[PDB]
């Protein structure tokens, strides 16, 4: 049967608005919606629903075949008492803890659970037409749509009762499930990892992304090591100590600044007093040290701010208060995307993305420095994920970017 | 009889906690009520509204002018209904096709039924002669006329029917519109006539009536102010009033105009009445032409002066965009597949800001057309913009945010944009260091700015009616105009950093114009920051 489902105290359907789409695009979810509609999963609707959610199509990784995605966000937040107080699904913190976590995909058997018949209504998107030349095709749910975020809340049951067997047998194997997606973490070796793998998979065939958080750790503040400074250096270097000074209390830099007194030349060299390499080696061990009291609240929202460094170099952190740091990292991939920028940062957004799902189990609030009007034109175009994160523009340049590179 | 095929009609419900309309009936002449009783007894007879006897349903109020239904406060309580169409279908993505026709359905709404659950509230009282008798209660059984629900649930019913006939032609292109069809298709005429034919005929097995024959709409079609030729479209003729007392509510008519006028007339500048009606004070209110605006509405006319016309678009044909800086924050583009052949045109406006440059609004409006295009044609087009490979290199490369523009092409045609100063990445090796600052009493706002150097110079200027941020650009500024070709600055605002590092060409401050031309002119500038009141050398606070 079906469970029922209703919506929070005082608040109505979303009624998104449809962005244009691409010829190719279209004609992808309306081949995708016929199948879908001869198979139930979808079915047509009239007027009398006033509710949209938007949707486009994308392309996953090793696959040219398209993928229909629903952007649920809205809807996500019209029914977000469900999907966490009342039927949510626990975090567990040994999943970043483990050597290799593989994601896969497990909206096929979304597909199998009919949806409830007083929630249909809330889940209509609307395939459109170029020029506005047709009335746009409109469908509603019939099952579990993928990226809702009610579709894991319901089928935990059927999840657990599924993988029953294959936890029992190999313990030391953690699972862990988001949206469509199916975390699991292992400390074998890649080979008898892909091999159990394949295990797990064939075990979800007949019952209807390679990480490594190992190599991951929170990067430190670190501070150069010359044998000759210039003023410029010196110059940087307490502008770099005196913004750390808002993360760690203890740094002075008085003795270094004592170096500076007077009106030399930027490049002229200036050799370090014993006060001031004492003071520098004090900061040096202050930085060492971890940041004092840092706690993370599931409560509050994470926050992700991205600086892009150059050279296809992007820096990134996550905190839920300022200058207190849940995670630092920084992105450098090679992987098709030396000449554009906006495919960078929506890869990088993806990635750090996953990293907070795994390590927090749900996704940030990021700041991307891009205006709004190029980043809602293009991320579309090289989005891979079946979620889909909030975020906010940063059009002011942030001062503290060499301070992380 | 020929039975009619079947339609389904769509439920329909209240908001909630609504009930439905219960307004008095104001009081008709006699002759109002005569010939409101002429037209429901046709009415009736034809069985598009019904009899009820005087029970208990909703009062609707009506008037006759030809009569006419008011559901004001039916509108306000009935439910919400799926967006009909937003935006309407632009000629220039239409493609060409040997024959077009357009049929009207008449009597549209009037042939769709009304929700039997949802016709006791669709429910009116014609008043009798003098008041003597009760009055006459009738109730619609189709879909009114003025009702909210009228439009989405025809055309869905429109759409439902056709369809089957659209899918079994795949040789001919039927495009829905509110109460009409266009159907296009490239067969021999004869041939297009028997399908129109055919069309209309399954039509009328679900009871939709069209112009029988021909006595159809031929072209050159009038639609939506655009007036549709076979081979090309363009616009209605604009009306331009004038008067020497233009108003407010004047200019935002002429900018409504030359807005829907510069689709196709390439060259329209609306800037200088946007900055009339920057307030909005008075509608009735005279104001004065500048005399740019004096040469904008001259030059307007004077692309008014000759006709334009747009193509069609061609699928196997590219799709080109090229951008022309006007000036003044002003662009202009022409999206076209031939040379002289643009499918249309159109403008952008840099946004409100107080820094800006060229190729942040270059890329703004690259954006812009490529929305527009997405929209209109399904596809972004390849770009002809004014601006060198290298040029947008160093920008997208150098710039602090990501930015992006799809492919394109270098279109040598003045004015081109250019960077106009780089900083440098390192200090300069044998240039001079100017340590500047710049400092203002709140009080009384009087303040300093100077600067000392590396090799012993030194200023400090006064000023009077000046603040923090002012005295930190006047003191980098005078270190600009007091230095070599090459040059260090050192400073401790993070305003003036920032205002620089945003990279702008054209500020409101004229302080910051001034530092621009001075940066303009050097070869190397090294901008360098350090934390203020940290006993950092040159930073010398006490001259303020
Ligand atoms: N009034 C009005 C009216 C007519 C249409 C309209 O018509 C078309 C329908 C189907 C098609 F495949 C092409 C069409 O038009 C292409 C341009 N065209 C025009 C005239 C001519 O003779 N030949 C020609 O190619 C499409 C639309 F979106 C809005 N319309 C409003
Ligand atoms: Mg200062």
């Amino acid at each position: 049967e079906t469970v029922p489902v209703k919506l929070k105290p005082g608040m109505d359907g979303p009624k998104v608005k449809q962005w244009p789409l691409t010829e190719e695009k279209i004609k992808a979810l309306v081949e995708i919606c016929t199948e879908m509609e001869k198979e139930g999963k979808i079915s047509k609707i009239g007027p009398e629903n006033p509710y949209n959610t938007p949707v486009f199509a994308i392309k996953k990784k090793d696959s040219t075949k398209w993928r229909k995605l629903v952007d649920f966000r809205e809807l996500n937040k019209r029914t977000q008492d469900f999907w966490e107080v009342q039927l949510g699904i626990p975090h567990p913190a040994g999943l970043k803890k483990k050597k290799s976590v593989t994601v896969l995909d497990v909206g096929d058997a979304y597909f199998s659970v009919p949806l409830d018949e007083d929630f249909r209504k809330y889940t209509a998107f609307t395939i459109p037409s170029i020029n506005n030349e047709t009335p746009g095709i409109r469908y509603q749910y019939n099952v579990l749509p993928q990226g809702w975020k009610g579709s894991p809340a319901i089928f935990q049951s059927s999840m657990t009762k599924i993988l029953e067997p294959f936890k029992k047998q190999n313990p030391d194997i953690v699972i862990y499930q988001y949206m469509d997606d199916l975390y699991v973490g292992s400390d074998l070796e890649i080979g008898q990892h892909r091999t159990k793998i394949e295990e797990l998979r064939q075990h979800l065939l007949r019952w209807g992304y390679e990480l490594h958080p190992d190599k991951w750790t929170v990067q430190p503040i670190v501070l150069p090591e010359k044998d000759s400074w210039t003023v410029n250096d010196i110059q940087k270097l307490v502008g770099k100590l005196n913004w750390a000074s808002q993360i760690y209390p203890g740094i002075k830099v008085r003795q270094l600044s004592k170096l500076l007194r007077g009106t030399k030349a930027l490049t002229e060299v200036i050799p370090l007093t014993e006060e001031a390499e004492l003071e520098l080696a004090e900061n040096r061990e202050i930085l060492k040290e971890p940041v004092h009291g840092v706690y993370y609240d599931p409560s509050k929202d994470l926050i992700a701010e991205i600086q892009k460094q150059g050279q296809g170099q992007w820096t990134y952190q996550i905190y839920q208060e300022p200058f207190k740091n849940l995670k630092t990292g920084k992105y450098a991939r090679m992987r098709g995307a030396h000449t554009n920028d906006v495919k960078q940062l929506t890869e990088a957004v993806q990635k750090i993305t996953t990293e907070s799902i795994v390590i927090w189990g749900k996704t940030p609030k990021f700041k991307l420095p891009i205006q709004k009007e190029t980043w809602e034109t293009w991320w579309t175009e090289y989005w891979q994920a079946t979620w889909i994160p909030e975020w906010e523009f940063v059009n002011t340049p942030p001062l503290v970017k060499l301070w992380y590179q | 009889m020929v039975p009619i095929s079947p339609i389904e009609t769509v439920p329909v419900k209240l908001k909630p906690g609504m009930d439905g309309p219960k307004v008095k009936q104001w009081p008709l002449t006699e002759e109002k009520i005569k010939a409101l009783v002429e037209i429901c007894t046709e009415m009736e007879k034809e069985g598009k509204i019904s009899k009820i006897g005087p029970e208990n349903p909703y009062n609707t109020p009506v008037f006759a002018i030809r009569k006419l239904v008011d559901f004001r406060e039916l509108n306000k309580r009935t439910q919400d209904f799926w967006e009909v169409q937003l935006g309407i279908p632009h000629p220039a993505g239409l493609k060409k096709k040997k024959s077009v026709t357009v049929l009207d359905v008449g009597d549209a709404y009037f042939s769709v039924p009304l929700d039997e659950d949802f016709r006791k509230y669709t429910a009116f009282t014609i008043p009798s002669i003098n008041n003597e008798t009760p009055g006459i209660r009738y109730q619609y059984n189709v879909l009114p006329q003025g009702w909210k629900g009228s439009p989405a649930i025809f055309q869905s019913s429109m759409t439902k029917i056709l369809e089957p006939f659209a899918a079994q032609n795949p040789d001919i292109v039927i495009c829905q519109y509110m109460d009409d069809l266009y159907v296009g298709s490239d067969l021999e005429i004869g041939q297009h006539r028997t399908k129109i034919e055919e069309l209309r005929q399954h039509l009328l097995r679900w009871g939709l009536t069209t112009p029988d024959k021909k006595h159809q709409k031929e072209p050159p079609f009038l639609w939506m102010g655009y007036e549709l030729h076979p081979d090309k479209w363009t616009v209605q003729p604009i009306v331009l009033p004038e008067k020497d007392s233009w108003t407010v509510n004047d200019i935002q008519k002429l900018v409504g105009k030359l807005n829907w006028a510069s689709q196709i007339y390439p060259g329209i500048k609306v800037r200088q009445l946007s900055k009339l009606l920057r307030g909005t004070k008075a509608l009735t209110e005279v104001i004065p032409l500048t005399e740019e605006a004096e040469l904008e509405l001259a030059e307007n006319r004077e692309i008014l002066k000759e006709p334009v016309h747009g193509v069609y678009y061609d699928p196997s044909k590219d799709l080109i965009a090229e951008i022309q800086k006007q000036g003044q924050g002003q662009w202009t583009y022409q999206i076209y597949q031939e040379p002289f052949k643009n499918l249309k045109t159109g403008k952008y406006a840099r946004m409100r800001g107080a820094h800006t440059n060229d190729v942040k609004q270059l890329t703004e409006a690259v954006q812009k057309i490529t929305t527009e295009s997405i929209v209109i044609w399904g596809k972004t087009p390849k770009f002809k913009l004014p601006i060198q490979k290298e040029t947008w290199e160093t920008w997208w490369t150098e710039y602090w945010q990501a930015t992006w523009i799809p492919e394109w092409e270098f279109v040598n045609t003045p004015p081109l944009v250019k960077l106009w100063y780089q900083l440098e990445k390192e200090p300069i090796v044998g240039a001079e260091t100017f340590y500047v600052d710049g400092a203002a009493n709140r009080e009384t706002k009087l303040g300093k700015a100077g600067y000392v150097t590396n090799k012993g110079r030194q200023k400090v200027v006064p000023l009077t009616n000046t603040t923090n941020q002012k005295t930190e650009l006047q003191a980098i500024y005078l270190a600009l105009q007091d230095s070599g070709l090459e040059v260090n600055i050192v400073t401790d605002s993070q305003y003036a950093l920032g205002i620089i590092q945003a990279q702008p060409d054209k500020s409101e401050s004229e302080l910051v114009n001034q530092i621009i031309e001075q940066l303009i002119k050097k070869e190397k500038v090294y901008l360098a920051w350090v934390p203020a009141h940290k006993g950092i050398g040159g930073n010398e606070q006490v001259d303020k």
